[PDB]
């Protein structure tokens, strides 16, 4: 299926607009297997990474709720048309702004919000407000969905490893480890090869 | 009564081993150890002890067998070269060279970076009075020379105590480019630490141990950053 | 005062792989800033989350994670090496353990009887040694060096266990 | 109105070390923003590049994966002793499942016999 795939996008690019042979370097994925490794410890714990990330989602939608009811005039957004508009005027603004404005930024949208003055009342709300966003929604979630990925390629090389050494270790047939085969008049390297055959079974 | 002195003499050139017959019965042969047996370095023992890598079954023994013979040259040469007295004497101080050539690096890069639009502390106080009196320039000059003989000192020791032998060479094409050519190519001679170092080679091992993959990550990003 | 840079996709990748890759929320922090009213917003929101999202939290995260692996997976090496190192015998690969309650122990068996080194010193010894003047095991060994065979050497059993 | 780094190497060394290690990009984000017709922007931008991804994303991340490593390391050696005072026996080094299908249990072989304080005590 994905080698019709490739002569469906070749085709596509001969006939239909040159601008589809960018697709065909989705090969290198398939020619290599160190690459294929990566992508299998991204996709491998496919849902745990979209769990998390509807978390974050339930999470931006949220501080937008708490942002809409009390703090709807610091969201201010500078734009350019061919000067600066308000974004909350509606819940799924201040939803787009801070998934947008907010998970995209190294401070959440505390970077985003208009600058507060010391003397105003909602001072400890907005220092609170940024500060939770950052350590819960930045500092954890959106590293949580990291975490998965490096655990992920943990299991990966443990799992390789048994079954390399499992490969290199134990008969196919029986079972039967390699040290068992120490002392004895038949070599493991041998009792696999004259012996316990996998492929002297399959001519049987 | 045999026992340890002549006895002590024997039982120290004295070696025995457990060789297997051919109808898988063990014996114990004792031998006197020859006596090129006392040339073998203890750093080379070091070597071959914690480097030699398992076979396919649990067994190093099939690459110790292999670099017997190395070993063997080895003996022999150390044998030869502990008649000439100058060059042993320089290869017995083989680490000194390479901490006197990475501190005038050192130095040199220090001196640099600090000055250039255009017993430790007691070699400090050395450069900084020659900096006073001299000048840089001249100080720079000086500190490359000795810089320069000692890594030719370092690598007749090298040699005379047989990639590294390029990484050296390559050492020796920087430090002579420096005095030379343009005194800003000791910079690379910074690039020591990682040689000298363990710990920092660790690191970098991880690094470059799996860089084909950190490589196609790479073209993988500019694949996508191509179709964005 | 302010320049075009997709004129040409060479331009448009040229900076979205400096300006783009050299961002914390990427390529969406030099585009032009949007206008709610325009009809294009979605489409710029989704871009720009879309490669957030892939290109920097998912790929410039994996030449990372491959790092953490690599260093994971020296540690596991060396430890294995290590365990072998000081543990098994060099020459047998006899473990630790077959040692206890005889009469003698490991630290005294790498040391007396399987010593690498004696066994480099015979070999030497061998290929030091005229020919006619090997005893019956000088001679034995002498053979099976030049039949280039290693069963001479003990494997997996010591004589001070029998 | 705005001042100049590189008239000397040190005040180089200074700003990159400062301005470059500290963000996000590189060096390259403080850099004079060039015209694309200038000669020198491939160079720009392969410097930049080059200082992002050999600076930023391996070496700075070089002083995270150390710690990881450290933190694997420790929790390794600590599962490996507790579980070593918890299965076999302080003074003997005897394992616990030698003392199964035994008249003395090893819940007790290490409370009446082999009681490492009444060594202490004799
Ligand atoms: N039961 C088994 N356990 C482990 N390895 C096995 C087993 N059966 C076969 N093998 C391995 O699978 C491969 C099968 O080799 P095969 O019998 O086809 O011999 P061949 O084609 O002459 O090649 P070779 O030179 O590798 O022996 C060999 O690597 C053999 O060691
Ligand atoms: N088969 C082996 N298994 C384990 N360790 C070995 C083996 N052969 C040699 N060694 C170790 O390698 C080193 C070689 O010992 P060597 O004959 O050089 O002793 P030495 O120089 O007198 O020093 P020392 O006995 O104080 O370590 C020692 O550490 C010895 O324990
Ligand atoms: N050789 C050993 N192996 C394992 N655990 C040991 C060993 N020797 C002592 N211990 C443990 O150390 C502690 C020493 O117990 P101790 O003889 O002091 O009794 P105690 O203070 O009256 O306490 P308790 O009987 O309630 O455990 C106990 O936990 C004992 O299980
Ligand atoms: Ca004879
Ligand atoms: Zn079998
Ligand atoms: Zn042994
Ligand atoms: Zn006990």
């Amino acid at each position: 299926l994905y080698h019709v795939g490739y002569i469906l996008t070749s085709v596509l690019g001969l006939f239909a607009h040159e601008l589809f042979y960018s697709i065909l370097l989705f090969d290198l994925i398939y020619r290599e297997e160190t690459l294929f490794n990566v992508i299998k410890s991204v996709t491998r714990n496919g849902r745990s990474i979209l769990l998390t990330a509807l978390l974050a989602l339930i999470l931006v939608y949220l501080f937008s709720i708490v942002g809409f009811l009390f703090l709807k005039d610091d969201f201010i957004l500078e734009v350019d048309r061919l000067s600066t508009e308000r974004a909350c005027d509606t819940l799924l603004m201040c939803i787009v702004t801070v998934m947008n404005h907010g998970l995209r930024n190294g401070g959440g949208v505390g970077d985003i919000l208009r600058k507060p003055s010391k003397d105003e009342s909602l001072f400890p709300a907005r220092v609170v407000y940024d500060l939770l966003f950052f350590f819960i929604v930045i500092i954890i979630v959106l590293n949580l969905i990291f975490g998965v990925i490096i655990d992920t390629f943990a299991d990966l090389r443990s799992e390789k490893q048994k079954k390399e050494e499992i490969l290199k270790t134990t008969c196919f047939i029986c079972g039967l480890e390699r040290d068992k085969f120490d002392n004895k008049t038949v070599s493991f390297e041998e009792h696999i090869k004259l012996e316990h055959n996998m492929w002297n079974y399959l001519y049987f | 009564l045999l026992k340890p002195d002549p006895l002590a003499y024997y039982e120290n050139h004295t070696s025995q081993i457990e060789i297997v017959r051919q109808d898988r019965s063990m014996e114990q042969i004792v031998f006197p150890v020859p006596g090129i047996c006392q040339f073998l370095t203890e750093e080379t023992k070091h070597r071959l002890f914690t480097t030699t890598e398992q076979d396919e079954q649990g067994s190093k023994v099939s690459d110790f067998f292999d670099q017997s013979s190395f070993l063997h040259n080895e003996m022999e040469w150390q044998r030869k070269l502990r008649s000439m007295p100058l060059i042993y004497w320089f290869s017995r101080r083989m680490t000194l060279w390479g901490s006197i050539s990475f501190n005038l690096a050192v130095f040199i890069n220090i001196i640099i970076a600090f000055f250039y639009p255009y017993i430790r502390p007691l070699i400090v106080a050395l450069i900084l009075r020659s900096i006073y009196y001299l000048g840089i320039g001249p100080t720079l000059n000086i500190l490359g020379a000795l810089n320069l003989t000692n890594k030719i000192v370092f690598v007749v020791s090298f040699v005379g105590n047989r990639m590294e032998f390029l990484y050296h060479v390559g050492y020796i094409l920087t430090s002579v480019l420096g005095l030379f050519a343009h005194e800003l190519f000791y910079s690379i001679l910074l690039f020591d630490l990682i040689y000298r170092e363990e710990t920092l080679f660790n690191v970098i091992k991880s690094v470059t141990r799996n860089g084909r993959s950190i490589l196609l990550t790479a073209l993988l990003a500019l694949i996508l950053v191509y179709l964005f | 005062s302010t320049e075009r840079a997709c004129d040409t996709l060479l331009m448009c990748i040229v900076t979205v792989m400096n300006h783009g890759l050299r961002n914390g929320g990427g390529v969406g922090d030099i585009l032009r800033k949007p206008s709610k009213d325009e009809s294009l917003f979605p489409a710029r929101v989704v871009y720009d989350l879309l490669f957030f999202f892939i290109v920097i939290i998912i790929v410039l995260n994996l030449i990372f994670g491959v790092i953490i692996d690599t260093f994971a997976d020296l540690r596991s090496e060396k430890q294995k090496k290590e365990e072998i190192l000081k543990t098994t015998c060099f020459i047998c690969g006899l473990e630790r353990d077959k040692f206890d309650n005889k009469t003698v122990s490991f630290e005294e068996h790498i040391k007396l009887e399987h010593n690498m080194w004696n066994y480099l010193y015979f070999i030497v010894l061998v290929r030091v040694k005229n020919k006619t003047d090997y005893t019956g095991p000088e001679s034995y060994v002498a053979q099976m060096i030049k039949n280039k065979n290693l069963d001479w050497f003990p494997r997996m059993r010591a004589m001070s266990l029998v």
